RNA sequence: AUUUGUGGGUGGUGGUGCAUGUGUGCCCUUGUUCUGGCGCGCGCUACAC
């Protein structure tokens, strides 16, 4: 799914 | 008579299989009148309908039926009957994949020249067929013309050998299936329709290149179509679109005897 | 897939061979080595397995254009197999030699349905509406016999069970016949069945 | 020529675990990986060069050697290499203390380092952290040694400035058909080589010049994937 | 940032007299080049800045100018072409000016044409058409970009004008001149997007087959088995001599009296000839880009091929049996694959 | 050679998705509030 | 030697960051702005939270002067801000291993428009003017990296080129977007691996295709 | 006897820099309002076709 998207923030 | 037979005359008789000499005639009856070229497809469902009732045999069945195709099933009104018959005909268990190579290849050629109802008839049709056979999925997609990356410069000249040696092998006037080259032959009709005047048209055209993820289309709700639907189908639809207006401008209709229309005076 | 269970045990399956991606129609077992499995399947190619080791097909065998559905061993040699395919071709593979090719192929018109093993030198092999007897020595047929309507779809051959003929080829076709031939007088027909459909197989004890 | 597959669809290769011994891999072991959580007053923190030099000071730890950064960016270099989306690699991370972390592919290790050292702090003490979509536990710590869960046919090497320099691409193609290879990285400021030297087979070296532990294992990564045409 | 948006759509992203009767009304006092200085008055009269809700009835009038401009083309012309081309040219200015405003209620209006249009062809085939139907869809292709994949009122006209080509018997001059006016048509309709209309495939070799099968005969050469045309008798003499000059520009008010006339040979080559350039013109633009044109040009070849043969004067066929022989040796006719697709993470 | 004989991977039976590999009785026990023994009378009847 | 941006003939490989995330901020302090530092600070000032984002900048320079090319000396690397400052990055320097270091040194090269070495003979980081056509050297072949363009081994790339001839390659050092950010510079669009890749994998595979090209081991 | 229609302009109650108010660059945009803010540890039990 993530494309060097980055871990979501809370 | 023969498109109300095995409707609602065989299933009065007491014995139908008093109707298969006629049905056997009609069927093989090539006459020099252009109207009776339409006969066997009226008379095939009849002869078929005694066919799976008793066992009874019509010989060269297939070879009868590449026949059959032609151009001028893609404009008879009958075709969505005839496609309802080759749907039973063709998920026969015991084919071979030229034969059905064959037929997949004839309607594309078919399909090159078609009303957008036969071609909208047809892609599922070959979508099912391959979906079948996929030893037929080679007509589609030959890795042998890829390049990729990972390959050595030997490979890369017998590759341009190979591209500047291939010849179509597929062969038109051949009559029975398979000896036609049609396994052999790839089908360009297909990705040309990808570039079809009808956006619906272009996107079931588009489905060839996509993955193969999903079963059969469901035929029937293809088979219906006409040019009075696909109208009602737009003038009648969801989406409401801002009409764009054209920002060239053009000096006159006609060319006098700049001009929008070379060719054409008022 | 091909599964190989014990035989009165449907619990218990000593082998599973991922032997293709496409179907595989034809699974049988050597007669005369019981370690060797032919399976034929739609990738055009049949495969011989060894049953302790089945990760690698021991021998493949290529050459055929279209949808080998039928394979057989020849009674006296055990180096050959038959395979038939619906390009009408019969080949003859010699497993001793490289076995991409065979050492000679028996052209049958019609897609050859079924292929059986009636002698050391005598195959019958059944597709379209005849069936034909062919000499492997000679690489010639002896008898074709086109009794049928319909598509000839198995064939059985059983000697010397208690019977007045010696041995016997019992036909089956798409027409609900099923035929008995004599293989001694000529392969003339004896006795015939007529079922209420199409007959696939047919076995006799 | 010859039969098409019957599905041309790609799909997603298979994740591969410590319970898979037999598939063929890349391993990247990070040893000496500097991962320790040290509780201030009450907070719990992973030990940090520029945030907490009076903690190792008073603890007598030095301050170069709390670097966890090394093993972040190593993380983030494996982890977006294209062989871990091939599905053809496996990380190790093999702490100075003795912790063994087992990193599943399917990971998605947070680009900055805050966030980095709060997931740390927090597989450190739970032993193991799950994925918010489904639960499977991406970070897991596990039981030394590693052999116990290398495959069963593997060839080890460590990386090393003092052996000689090899070439990845042909050491991979030299590699077995169904052997894997294990590489000792280790990520650290300034250590030698001792760290594996009960595991490994042999050391080589990448490069004449020296290179930081990221760059080892990037260009060891590479050499594999252009052994294996992964691209 | 037109240009780019026009090429985005082709990709694929998405008094005043409220009725023509009381414009007739008018019109029948007015004189011929009277009616665009009656409508620019009706304009200036009833622009917006006047009075409120003057926006509504210049929107109907925009509906009504078009009805009338397809009821001029319709009504005969013959004693003043060169007055009633001036006055349908002002009226076309002055339709595309108005239409930059009020493209919405003009483009109801033309859907509701292209439904009725549909409805009188389902109850009368041929006979319904008009020259007025042509005009319009000459109009649609000035006043909407043709170039958008789906368009509201370019996709009908051109199912419609596809259904046209496909569907109706081509029996008569007459109606061999209508399908030529339409191939134009839908070819400067797909001039920028150049898209593949099969039914421009087979009118094509409908066409080129009538005119080759010989009239006396009756009877198609054996090849040319597969193709199924409408009416044997309509052909072309061998006596004809095509070294003489023709005019390929056919007008529209020469094809109502051109059915109830004998048909005089020179017209019949003028109308082939017309067939031919637009038949070069397809093969130029579209044909050639399309994977499949060897396919496509296997019986335009044996049907020019015909032509060459009878014919020897001619040099059409000669002429695009040469482009078509050097486009078929330089394009390059490999297998497919399609299938092809990046891996999955 | 002609043979016609005489399947859907998933099913929706009752507002359940079912899956044709499985038996009928196995269906009819996976769509929920049904025991196997009302599936077998179900199946019978 | 040192290559330096006067240089107009040697054969070298010119990094273009494209879009790099670096901005400053007062707040008296002055700061980069990062999301997760400043969660509220970038949601007040209305631009993407997710385009403040400098650490890809960080990492791609680790990996590019880390790479044994920047060793051997044939690297150069230039980074173009989201505003349009461009940045020369000597190949000398040590960017700080973390990234509040580099933080705290991209704040004071984004204030002081250069930075000094303690030796002070050239500047280690400095800001030069638009375009970056005039620094980079003069024959040299300009490229993107893009996920739709064909994919190429980028060892046949570098053997394909010239032997007096540069190449120059953009890479996106932004988090989300299009790849429009160098269009009407570069001469072509290539593309590194089937699957998508971020910024620093990017930069490391051109570099190790480009060792490998020019016996750079 | 205002108010709607049809239109449509539009930057600073700006900041900052330079030369010194003044004059020209650069940069960003392109307000009133009330209230709240326990460890150790022995057993035992679950969780493995």
């Amino acid at each position: 799914t993530d494309r060097f998207k980055g871990d979501d923030d809370i | 008579i023969l498109l109300i037979l095995h409707k609602r005359i065989i299933p009065h008789f007491h014995t139908p299989t008093k109707l298969m000499d006629f049905l056997t005639d009609s069927y093989n009856l090539q006459s020099s009148n252009k109207n009776a070229g339409v006969v066997p497809i009226l008379a095939l469902n009849g002869l078929f309908e005694l066919m799976k009732r008793f066992n009874l045999e019509y010989p060269n069945f297939y070879m009868k039926l590449y026949q059959i195709i032609n151009p001028d099933l893609m404009h008879v009104k009958y075709r969505a009957r005839f496609f309802r018959l080759m749907d039973v005909f063709l998920s026969s268990t015991h084919l071979s994949a030229h034969l059905v190579a064959s037929f997949i290849k004839k309607l594309a050629r078919l399909t090159l020249e078609s009303p957008p109802s036969a071609i909208v008839t047809v892609i599922p049709f070959i979508y099912n067929l391959i979906r079948k056979h996929p030893n037929c999925m080679i007509m589609l997609h030959n890795p042998a013309f890829i390049s990729n990356p990972f390959q050595t410069p030997d490979q890369v000249a017998n590759l341009k050998t190979l591209k500047e040696n291939y010849v179509d092998p597929f062969d038109v006037h051949e009559s029975d299936p398979e000896l036609t080259h049609a396994l052999d032959s790839s089908l360009w009709e297909l990705a040309s329709l990808m570039e079809h005047y009808h956006p619906n048209v272009a996107t079931l055209a588009k489905i060839f290149a996509q993955p193969f993820k999903k079963l059969s289309y469901n035929m029937e709700d293809f088979l219906d179509w006409n040019y009075d639907s696909l109208l009602n189908a737009e003038s009648s639809r969801k989406l409401k679109t801002l009409p764009t207006l054209e920002f060239e401008a053009f000096t006159n209709v006609f060319d006098n005897e700049n001009v929008y229309l070379p060719g054409v005076a008022w | 897939l091909v599964s190989v269970y014990d035989s009165y045990n449907p619990r218990t399956i000593l082998l599973s061979i991922n032997a293709s991606t496409h179907p595989t129609h034809v699974t049988k077992f050597h007669t005369q080595d019981n370690k060797i499995l032919a399976t034929a399947s739609d990738d055009r190619v049949t495969r011989l397995w060894d049953i302790s080791n089945a990760y690698e097909p021991q021998l493949e065998l290529t050459g055929a254009t279209d949808y080998v559905r039928t394979l057989s061993f020849i009674p006296a040699a055990p180096h050959l197999v038959a395979t038939g395919s619906y390009d009408g071709l019969i080949r003859l593979y010699d497993t001793r030699s490289s076995g991409s090719t065979p050492i000679y192929s028996l052209n049958h018109d019609q897609p050859v349905e079924n292929v059986i093993a009636v002698s050391p030198t005598q195959i019958v092999s059944c597709g379209g509406n005849n069936f034909k007897v062919w000499d492997l020595t000679s690489n010639k047929k002896l008898y074709e016999r086109g009794n049928f309507n319909k598509a000839v779809t198995c064939l059985d051959y059983v000697e010397n069970f208690d019977s007045p003929m010696q041995s016997a080829l019992i036909a089956s076709s798409l027409d609900g016949h099923v035929k008995v031939f004599d293989p001694l007088d000529n392969f003339q027909v004896k006795f015939g069945w007529k079922f209420s459909g199409p007959v696939l197989s047919c076995a006799v004890s | 020529q010859k039969a098409l597959p019957a599905s041309l669809v790609p799909q997603a290769p298979p994740v591969l675990t410590s319970k898979d011994k037999i598939t063929k891999r890349m391993i990247v072991v990070l040893a000496m990986a500097s991962l320790e959580t040290h509780k201030i007053s009450d907070k719990y923190v992973l030990l940090n060069c520029d945030d907490h030099q009076g903690l190792l000071k008073k603890m007598g730890r030095d301050i170069s050697e709390a670097r966890p950064d090394i093993t972040h960016q190593c993380l983030l270099t494996l982890l977006d290499s294209p062989i871990n989306k091939a599905g053809k690699l496996q990380v190790y991370i093999q702490t100075s203390r003795g912790i063994l972390i087992e990193v599943n592919p399917t990971v998605r290790i947070p680009r900055t380092f805050k966030r980095f050292s709060g997931l740390m702090v927090q597989l450190l003490h739970k032993l193991s952290i799950r994925s918010v979509n489904s639960e499977e536990k991406l970070l897991k710590v596990i039981k030394n040694p590693i052999t116990d869960h290398l495959p069963t046919k593997c060839r080890k090497v460590t990386l090393s400035f003092d052996a000689p320099v090899i070439r990845v691409q042909d050491y991979i193609e030299k590699l077995d058909d169904d052997e894997s290879i294990c590489v000792f990285v280790g990520a650290m400021a300034r250590g030698k080589d001792n760290f594996a030297d009960e595991y490994v087979d042999e050391k080589v070296g990448l490069s004449n010049y020296p290179l930081s532990a990221s760059v080892a294992c990037s260009k060891f990564c590479h050499g594999a994937e252009d052994a294996w045409n992964i691209l | 940032e037109l240009e780019q948006q026009r090429l985005d759509r082709m990709n694929g992203m998405i008094s005043c007299p409220r009725t023509h009767d009381a414009l007739l009304d008018q019109v029948k006092k007015l004189d011929l080049d009277d009616h665009p200085k009656i409508v620019k008055n009706i304009i200036k009269a009833y622009q917006p800045k006047l009075a409120e809700g003057n926006k509504e009835k210049l929107g109907k009038f925009t509906a009504v100018l078009l009805r009338h401009i397809i009821f001029l083309s319709n009504q005969n012309y013959l004693k003043n072409v060169q007055s009633f081309k001036r006055t349908q040219n002002a009226l076309i200015s002055i339709l595309k000016s108005l239409s930059e405003k009020y493209n919405r209620e003009l483009s109801e209006e033309c859907r509701d044409y292209i439904n009725e249009m549909q409805a009188r062809y389902k109850k009368n085939h041929f006979d319904a058409l008009s020259n007025g139907d042509l005009v319009f869809f000459s109009i649609i292709g000035i006043l909407f970009s043709t170039s958008d994949q789906y368009h509201l009122v370019i996709t009908p006209a051109l199912i419609l004008m596809s259904q046209f080509l496909e569907q109706i018997k081509f029996n008569s001059l007459k109606r061999i001149a209508f399908g030529a006016v339409l191939v134009r048509i839908v070819s400067q309709y797909q001039r920028i997007s150049k898209r593949y209309i099969p039914e421009v495939v087979y009118f094509f070799q409908k066409i080129l087959l009538t005119f080759i099968v010989e009239k006396e005969n009756q009877e198609k050469p054996l090849d040319f088995e597969n193709i199924r045309l409408d009416s044997y008798e309509l052909g072309l003499p061998l006596d004809v001599d095509f070294t003489k000059k023709r005019s390929t520009i056919i007008p529209l008010h020469t094809l109502s009296t051109m059915d109830t006339e004998a048909h005089p040979v020179d017209q019949c080559v003028s109308v082939l000839l017309n067939v031919m350039e637009s038949l070069d013109a397809t093969i130029s633009t579209v044909w050639k880009s399309l994977p499949a044109f060897n396919e496509i040009i296997l019986p335009i070849q044996q049907l020019l091929s015909a032509y060459t043969s009878k014919y020897s004067d001619f040099e059409k066929p000669r002429n695009i049996l040469n482009k078509v022989e050097k486009l078929t040796k330089f394009t390059e006719h490999i297998p497919l694959a399609l299938q092809n697709h990046k891996p999955v993470s | 050679s002609l043979v016609v004989q005489e399947f859907q991977h998933i099913l929706r039976l009752l507002n359940t998705n079912v899956d044709g590999n499985i038996k009928i009785v196995y269906a009819l026990t996976t769509i929920k509030g049904v025991g196997r023994r009302y599936s077998n009378l179900v199946c019978k009847k």
